[PDB]
């Protein structure tokens, strides 16, 4: 299912590092190191950038733009700086604040920002300019934008809630309208927001979850005060939002506590799975100490794109969990969660940082840093050519000969990100560069030669005939073997961002983030857009959010598996869609809820034939069996 | 077998007499037997059969029957397409667009229908409702209808305020361009161009003083400009604004 690639890095600094940050850009991520004196910037390759942003003013906080490479820096004097790396431009505000900035947060759209200091002053910024200022008692730990289920005319993204050790929570926005809710109290550790119920989740040191319910004109006290039986340190407790409504809590203890709000179900993940892994791994000449499976976990971080939860034990073990549940809905029990092989670390892990670039992880232990990447098992099919990415560098090539099936093992310089082939060539694209290989087939042995290597940056590269189409999140261009740009085509901003592409025969298809589907023909030497852009919208209403797409041989039929996101409700949607280019309609196929479609596959040569993989929802079958069997069924004899 | 080889209608009467009539109705709406298929459309409410029947109606040339068929089938994009074809009833089209919660694609289609008007203002409001605000930007400024589109988009983005400003200024109007300048959240530019504005606008500039107290060059340069402005004027207004300054 997946492999983990760990890359140790050389800090090369005498000063002890303090903070680590990872960029959230979808392509070519970067990481930042904050020390008491210097501010270091590293690329994905792990080398020191020539430009240095270290300044006389001490740096105390750094934040990344959720979808842009722009970085935000906050000093000890309250001044803020906004820096664009790609163009190397800086814009600083001298009178940002009169006290040291504690935490910096960005709204999901990146339009607004909130800066809070220890004295209690909180300023909301539209971009880089001051809009509204608030004075509050005592320091505020964090502030997060909130979107209550309010009418459209009263709906605005400037609403936010700030929580701190003062125990006072008030609604505020850039319009200087402060709605003082206050209430609660104590040393509040963390605050979270829930959209559908407009719920404020408060975690304090009193081991008491507070699920506050708030209305626009009505104030309501906490309906339930959830008590924690936590043996660990209450101060070190941290909770994270997993899935739609799951809460994952850890307090420097061996136990991971998961709470489900819909039925208020509590379950626990242990480290005896690590004991099983040690049993299944300590079966050869391996130097591993005695199994201490009661170890505590320091940091837990979840990545949604990879669906990977990373937890760090204090003895130097990094454990991975995978959300096998289909759809954005949270897991309901322990069965859905899967446990992945761990990573051995020399010393106890201290910090874990997650960046939304294929789930990039920055791991810090002591004064040492390292990078962790997730590689999905990629498999490519063309006539006579089967390509498998078993590991980071090892590539398995299968050739079908009537006398026997031939297997070749190819070793690369380092990790390889993606592979493609077109019956004649093998094109591999990694983080560093892109390479093309010509494979020679002979019964005695098969020899592969690298035709060329180009140091170009792109997300996906599809090779056909003699040219390669490169696609980036906003554009697509054509390249030849020499490296000239015949054509490049752009997109609009609101149609979405290119996430993944599919190619078959001489037709390629891509779907953006806003449920927009584009179809292109590559039979001509220059790719041409066929038809017009089509939103995944029906006349009655929107069908949902696209998950997976497939194209048949001729290109007339397109299979779509999508999730409708039923607002903390039904498990996605177990009904799929078929789109015909001629009629421009979306026929809907309904299949029994016993299974949920996962990913479609279209036949290579036959137009009418295709196949669909389905995950069997074990929970609902057991629930239905329990409901049905408890009716006039007692003591059935024999054959059971 | 007989419908597979060549004979469609006879298979349809056989279907009707065999107790299964859905495909018989489909073949009637496929063939030229709409008079017999009208009761079939009457008692059964299959939406796909309704859409195919409306396609047959627009093929034969009947515009009102197909319009009503698409109206009762909830497929109202085909309604505006048929209005394009023959009806050209843009008022009722706009009413349907407002009532039925149009999306971005239907917004592009109604932009297309407005393209055949020569005014393009309705295109401006329709694309404002669309949210497709990049090519609409250049179409609005290119057709010299920038005023209303900018009036609506003055609350969404500010990365391209300068070209809006320059293109609106060359039109010959400065009364509304100045208000756009003030609202564009650019204090230094707004003040430096209310320097060139008349005496009547200064009050609004004074209101900006109430809104932007961070700067201080605005009041000073306003004072400097009014000191030597023409001959002496009413001192009461000047002392009022001085007292407002502090």
């Amino acid at each position: 299912m997946s492999l983990f690639s760990e890359l140790p890095l050389d800090a090369g600094t005498d000063e002890q590092i303090t903070q680590i940050a990872v960029s959230n850009v979808s392509i070519n991520p970067s990481l930042a190191i904050i020390t008491p004196h210097k501010i270091l910037l590293f690329n994905e390759c792990g080398e020191k950038h020539d430009y240095e942003l270290s300044r006389n003013i001490r740096c105390t906080y750094v934040q990344w733009h959720p979808s842009q490479p722009i970085i935000a820096l906050g000093w000890e004097t309250g001044a803020i700086t906004l820096w664009s790396e790609e163009t190397k431009v800086a814009k600083e505000e001298p009178n940002g604040h009169k006290s040291e900035i504690c935490l910096i947060q960005f709204n999901p759209s990146g339009s607004r920002m909130v800066s809070a200091d220890i004295d209690g002053n909180v300023t909301v910024w539209r971009g880089i300019n001051i809009v509204s200022q608030y004075k509050k008692e005592q320091s505020i730990t964090h502030a997060i934008f909130c979107e209550l289920n309010i009418d459209s005319k009263l709906k605005s993204g400037n609403l936010f809630f700030f929580g701190g050790k003062s125990g006072v929570v008030c609604l505020a926005d850039d319009a200087n309208h402060c709605s003082d809710v206050c209430k609660v109290g104590g040393s509040i550790k963390s605050l979270l927001f829930y959209e559908k119920e407009n719920s404020v989740i408060i975690i304090t040191s009193t081991l008491l979850l507070v699920m506050f319910k708030i209305s626009t004109s009505v104030k309501t006290g906490p309906s339930k005060r959830v008590k924690l039986s936590i043996s660990g340190d209450p101060q070190k407790l941290q909770s994270i939002w997993i899935g739609s409504c799951l809460l994952a809590t850890c307090s420097h203890e061996n136990m991971l506590r998961m709470w489900h709000l819909d039925q208020d179900d509590n379950y626990v993940l242990t480290l005896h799975q690590l004991a099983q892994q040690t049993q299944t791994q300590q079966g050869a000449a391996t130097v591993i100490q005695s199994t201490n499976t009661n170890d505590q976990i320091t940091s837990i971080q979840y990545e949604k794109r990879g669906k990977v939860l990373v937890a760090g034990t204090r003895e130097g073990r990094i454990i991975f969990w995978k959300n096998l549940s289909i759809g954005s809905e949270s897991p309901l029990d322990v069965d859905e969660w899967k446990m992945l092989p761990y990573v051995s670390v020399r010393q106890g892990v201290n910090s874990i940082a997650v960046g939304q670039n294929n789930g990039l992880i920055a791991v810090q232990y002591g004064n040492q840093i390292s990078l962790v990447q997730e590689t999905v098992i990629n498999g490519k099919m063309t006539d006579q050519v089967r390509l498998l990415q078993s590991s980071a560098n090892t590539i398995k090539i299968y050739i079908n000969n009537d006398i026997s099936n031939q297997v070749l093992h190819f070793q690369s310089k380092g990790n390889i990100k993606g592979l493609d082939c077109n019956d004649q060539f093998m094109l591999l694209w990694t983080s560093k560069t892109i390479e093309i290989h010509e494979i020679i087939i002979n019964p005695k042995e098969s020899q592969t030669k690298l035709v060329a290597s180009i140091q170009e940056k792109c997300l996906r590269s599809v090779i056909h005939k003699e040219n390669i189409i490169l696609v980036n999140d906003m554009e697509l261009n054509v390249l030849n073997f020499k490296g000239i740009q015949k054509q490049n085509l752009k997109f609009s901003e609101s149609e979405g961002k290119i996430l993944n592409v599919n190619v078959l025969n001489n037709h390629l298809i891509m779907w953006t983030s806003n449920n927009y589907i584009r179809l292109f023909d590559i039979s001509r030497r220059e790719v041409k857009q066929i038809g017009v852009t089509r939103r995944f919208e029906n006349s009655q209403g929107q069908l949902g959010q696209i998950r997976y797409c497939a194209v048949n041989s001729d290109g007339s039929k397109i299979v779509i598996t999508a999730d409708q996101r039923g607002k903390s409700g039904p498990q996605a949607d177990n009904k799929f869609y078929i789109y015909d280019v001629q009629t421009d309609n979306f026929l809907l196929y309904e299949m029994p809820a016993k299974c949920i479609p996962l990913q479609p596959y279209c036949d290579r040569k036959d137009r009418k034939f295709f196949g669909i993989s389905c995950i069997i929802n074990k929970n609902i079958q057991q629930e239905k069996n329990a409901d049905e069997n408890n009716d006039e069924n007692e003591d059935n004899k024999s054959d059971k | 077998v007989c419908e597979n080889m060549k004979q469609y209608l006879e298979a349809a009467e056989l279907y009707q007499k065999s107790g299964m009539l859905e495909k018989a109705a489909s073949l009637y709406i496929e063939s030229k037997d709409f008079k017999k298929a009208a009761p079939l459309i009457s008692m059964i409410k299959s939406p796909n059969l309704l859409k195919q029947y409306a396609k047959a109606k627009e093929s034969e040339g009947a515009y009102n029957e197909a319009e009503q068929t698409y109206e009762q089938a909830e497929s109202w994009e085909d309604v505006v397409r048929l209005n394009l074809d023959k009806l050209d009833n843009l008022r009722k089209a706009i009413a349907v667009l407002r009532t039925k919660c149009d999306t971005s694609t239907v917004c592009l289609m109604v932009a297309n229908v407005c393209e055949k008007q020569g005014n393009y203002g309705e295109l401006v409001e329709f694309l404002l409702k669309a949210g497709k605000k990049e090519e609409a930007f250049q179409k609005a400024q290119q057709y010299n209808v920038m005023d209303a589109y900018s009036d609506n988009m003055k609350d969404f983005t500010l990365e391209e305020r300068l070209r809006i400003a320059q293109y609106y200024e060359n039109q010959g109007i400065w009364v509304k361009a100045a208000k756009h300048f003030e609202q564009a959240k650019n204090p230094t530019k707004s003040l430096k161009l209310y320097l060139k504005a008349g005496d009547q606008y200064i009050d609004d500039m004074i209101d900006l003083v109430c809104r932007n107290k961070q700067q201080e060059s605005l009041q000073q340069t306003l004072l400097d400009y009014l000191l030597e402005g023409e001959k002496p004027k009413d001192p009461i207004y000047l002392l009022k604004l001085y007292d407002k300054l502090g």
